């Protein structure tokens, strides 16, 4: 019988963890309200107990990221964000997840704020109150189960939109703003998706404010850039990613701004392995920038013999 | 602001909160006399009506309010203020056994010809103890009060009131048997120094309930002097249901008190390294300033909660950034090598900041 | 060894006040005591005021270190109401006494 | 099944493949794998990554009961760095054998 | 009964006799290890190959409790690295001290 107490109880823990917090509430001198808020947080934790995920950080991140695909997969599938995107997108999105409960009145997000974290809503209901000149909060949209916010501010690089507060207990996913980033970046056919997706939710019912404008920004940048990337590591010498660069799109043959093909950045800081790849692209050799330079002159006019003989030959 | 109603109150109104106090003392007084009304009692005698009238009508008040009193809802976690969803809520969790206790038990026992079966519902008064283990699993969730103790408290009760209704039962196992065979009852044949419980049922009513009440403490301890003991096959049969769920009960008892002790306290953690450390500091003959910084070192990890970093390793990362950029935010701000920075980047440092403290 | 020294020193105690709430009753009605009553053996415990004194502190005392381990051997056992009383009382408290040392 | 060490992530940890089938991928953007290695009993990875301080070319992930041998980035350059000489003629062979795989560049 | 380091083997460790006896012994191709010298408290060992940089010049075993004080090779060598002239008064202690053993090097 004593062993069996003796190896606790879930409200024992929860004494044990709310006077540790107690404790370092005090001595810090936190304050009534934010004392408040992280008591009724952690109290959220040890009654629905959704922080068994602990377990989880033993389990390896392999099995880890199999139960995230059945489990946060279906929400993220219904995400309004994540439509017609691209399966390896989705995957990577529920990987880098985060499961959270917020309690009702908790303000998850103040407009204006930097929005270090996306939330993905699953089962609740909150509020998208905007907080005006004068400080009336009218409630946009109740952002009900299945949406998402924080996203438009960080994909169009703007503020928080709107302060969201919760209703009911929500159940979100959350993700942090530089994951998100990250895979944007790395897919951008799937960003693209994300883009168009953001462009049709203004035809749809999105009751954004302002202006957003990526779509189309995101249509010249995105080639813009995968060309640009492919001049700038052919200058500095990466021709590693030069080589999935070349593969993911663009051209071997396309310029930049300038009208400079990576053939020209090459040949000047003399990397014969990246010339090569790009004699393999059967890239021109003649090509002329804004300036009137060749690869070759720009190879001679570097003393790179190696290249220089490269592109004679 | 919510309250549109002029009827549903908060649960935690001051008002309501003393009468839950007071339907509290009620309960531990009604659910404590229920046991004595039903064993030494074949029905209240005049003196007791008064007391058993008001009683019910001070529970029937409370069944009464309870439609009235909004209850946090488990899945939304507010306070739900619709009268209809608040009478459902109680109508179906225990209004049936209130109501049921509420009738005036005694009355209705006298009216029914005098028939015991109809005594024998008075036990239904005794699910009123659901007034006091909620007020202890409330005392066990505020933090002022540790709760392994609260757990032994709530045991200590439960055997306060497991002996009181195991001795008004035993006497009322005496009383089942005809009076003509008192010498065959426990209490009946009773020689306890020269007085003699001969007719049992004619002494005072306190004589009778301290002598049941000491044969059932003395067995809660297993003393069992025998100077008091089961006599008939009943009194063996409760006897032995009685003793045996009271070896299980003092079991946990003894448990919780070795939870409570076994646990230990950071104070006992702390001092345990010390008596490590000192007698260290002993068996190598340290310098006494040595020994100084040792007991510093230690004194510093605990007291500093140096320990104490990552409780709020789980607490959701709004809330951690909050408590960062109000604890740790100052002094990066200051920080010159951060001079000109963005705010978000000083936020992301603050973040994954960690606290050290070092001993001259 | 805090709740050794508590728990000898409450036997101690107890065993006084026993004896004590034998007393308070008049010599006349002597029967009625748990002392009064005694007939440990063959010697019976009829003038207990006038018993030695050591005698009565050492039977006062075979009380409550019985019950303080609870053996109940029931030669000796509360007879009055007030005796009965402080027995349960007793009882009680050292039930809480012996979980305590057995939890240490 | 279990991802060892993951591509485009500078590896921290030189794993020697003693018992057990390892595989070595680098799967695709578009979520293809493409095994490039099978590493089986006597096989050693991640010291690429940690020698070069780049990222791991290759996610390894493990195909049988793979009893590895871990050896930590911060252990490994320490026997050739801070245990010197343990760390300089032994390790220039070690730079021969990785120069010898005439792939590394 | 136990040895603490093999004539022939390569130093890793260098040890100083605190309180104890150890036995400094010199295994010959005969089957039998004549028996250098039997080390006391606060002599040292480990340290002639240690120095002089070469194989292991006896076997040491235990024959008492020994409370030996253990230094890392690498750690001695960087101390000695850092520190010249104390090696060099040390090297002259070799010097000075070389009628300790007739078979010393």
């Amino acid at each position: 019988i004593t062993a069996l107490i003796v190896k606790g109880s879930n409200t024992e823990r929860f004494r044990d963890k709310m006077n540790d917090l107690i404790s370092f509430m005090n001595r810090k001198k936190l304050g009534r309200d934010l004392r408040s808020q992280i008591t009724g947080h952690v109290r959220l934790q040890y009654d629905s107990h959704y922080t068994d995920t602990v377990m989880l950080q033993d389990i390896p991140a392999s099995i880890r990221a199999k139960i995230a695909q059945l489990l946060y997969l279906p929400y993220i599938k219904k995400v309004p964000l994540f439509k017609g995107c691209s399966t390896e997108f989705i995957n990577q999105i529920v990987i880098r997840l985060h499961e959270e409960y917020f309690l009702p009145g908790e303000v998850i997000t103040e407009q204006g704020n930097v929005v270090d974290h996306l939330y993905f809503v699953c089962e609740g209901l909150l509020e998208a109150l905007v907080t005006k000149t004068d400080g009336s909060e009218e409630s946009v949209t109740l952002l009900g189960p299945h949406t998402s916010f924080g996203d438009i501010s960080i994909i169009c690089n703007i503020s928080q939109p709107f302060t969201v507060r919760v209703c009911e207990l929500c159940h979100l996913l959350r993700l942090d703003k530089q994951s998100f980033s990250n895979i944007l970046e790395i897919y951008f056919h799937d960003g693209r998706t994300i883009l168009n997706n953001i462009m049709e939710e203004k035809e749809s019912n999105d009751r954004i404010k302002k202006l957003e404008s990526d779509i189309v920004i995101h249509i010249g940048k995105q080639e813009a850039e995968l060309a640009l990337k492919v001049n700038s590591a052919a200058f500095q010498g990466d021709f590693y990613q030069l080589k999935s660069l070349i593969r993911s799109g663009a051209d071997p043959n396309k310029t930049d701004y300038d009208g400079r093909s990576p053939l020209h950045l090459a040949a000047c800081r003399g990397y014969e392995d990246i010339t090569l790849f790009l004699i393999q692209e059967g890239v021109d050799v003649n090509l002329k920038d804004k300036f009137g330079h060749t690869p070759l002159f720009e190879a001679v006019k570097a003393g790179q013999e190696g290249v220089i003989g490269l592109l004679v030959k | 602001g919510h309250n549109d109603y002029k009827y549903i109150i908060h649960p935690k109104n001051r008002w309501y909160k003393a009468w839950e106090m007071f339907i509290l003392v009620w309960a531990i007084y009604s659910s404590l006399f229920t046991p004595m009304e039903f064993g030494f009692f074949r029905g209240l005698p005049e003196r007791l009506f008064v007391l058993d009238i008001v009683g019910q009508i001070a529970f029937l008040v409370d069944i009464v309010l309870q439609f009235f009193v909004a209850y946090r809802d488990t899945q939304t976690y507010r306070t739900v203020y619709k009268p209809t969803r608040i009478a459902f809520r109680y109508l179906k969790s225990h209004f049936l056994m209130d109501f049921i206790g509420c009738f005036p038990w005694d009355l209705i026992y006298k009216a029914s010809g005098k028939h015991e079966l109809v005594r024998y519902l008075l036990w239904i008064r005794l699910f009123r103890v659901r007034k006091v283990v909620e007020f202890f699993q409330r005392l066990e969730k505020d933090t002022r009060i540790n709760y392994l103790f609260t757990r032994i408290l709530k045991l200590l009760f439960v055997e306060v009131y497991c002996t009181h209704t195991a001795a008004c039962i035993f006497y009322y196992l005496a009383t089942t048997l005809p009076p003509e065979n008192e010498g065959y009852t426990w209490i009946g044949s009773l020689k306890l120094g020269d007085y003699s419980y001969e007719n049992f049922r004619e002494i005072d009513l306190w004589k009778r309930y301290t002598t049941a009440l000491y044969f059932a403490i003395v067995t809660m301890a297993t003393v069992g002097y025998g100077d008091i003991h089961a006599v008939n096959l009943r009194e063996m049969i409760f006897v032995m249901i009685y003793v045996s769920f009271d070896m299980v009960l003092g079991a946990y008892l003894i448990g919780n008190i070795t939870a409570l002790i076994v646990k230990g306290s950071n104070t006992e953690r702390f001092r345990d390294k010390m008596n490590d450390l000192i007698s260290f500091m002993n068996r190598k003959k340290l310098g006494r300033d040595l020994r100084s910084q040792i007991t510093g070192h230690v004194r510093l990890q605990y007291d500093s909660h140096y320990t104490d970093t990552v409780m709020l390793q789980d607490i959701p990362a709004s809330i951690r950034a909050k408590i960062a950029q109000l604890l740790y935010l100052p002094y990066i701000k200051k920080v010159p090598l951060f001079k000109g920075c963005s705010t978000e980047f000083i936020n992301q440092i603050v973040i994954r900041l960690h606290e050290e403290y070092f001993l001259p």
